[PDB]
């Protein structure tokens, strides 16, 4: 075929490429920025939930 | 870190009831259904206001 096919059709690869080329970038720094601040959506380290709280009157009142 | 506030010893020079524990048992049914006002409040205290130092009226 044309040369026109295989010069567009790497342009598309060299794009596919650079795009997952620089998440992977991303993704790394991603993953070590939220893994070390905590406040993002993954990573979240399980903890203990407040509805297990017993908030009756005990037979203390020093509670 | 900081002061833990206790009340002078002044407050603390209450009238105390000076009865037998076997006194207060006898008459105890008789004794609590007719002062339950004042009870009621100082235990309301201690349950709400959680902390001794609140309730020393």
């Amino acid at each position: 075929d044309g040369p026109e096919k295989n010069y567009e059709k790497t342009m598309a690869i060299l794009q596919i490429e650079a795009e997952k080329a620089e998440l992977r970038l991303k993704e790394l720094e991603v993953r070590r920025l939220m893994r070390a601040r905590g406040d993002g959506p993954w990573y979240q380290y399980p903890t203990i939930d407040k509805a297990l709280i017993d908030h009756s009157p005990k037979t203390t009142p020093d509670n | 870190p900081g002061i833990v506030e206790l009340p002078t010893l002044e407050d603390l020079k209450v009238q105390e009831v000076k009865v037998s524990s076997s006194v207060l048992k006898a008459a105890a049914h008789h004794y609590g259904a007719q002062c339950d006002k004042p009870n009621k409040e100082f235990m309301l205290c201690r349950w709400e206001e959680k902390d001794p130092r609140r309730c020393l009226e």
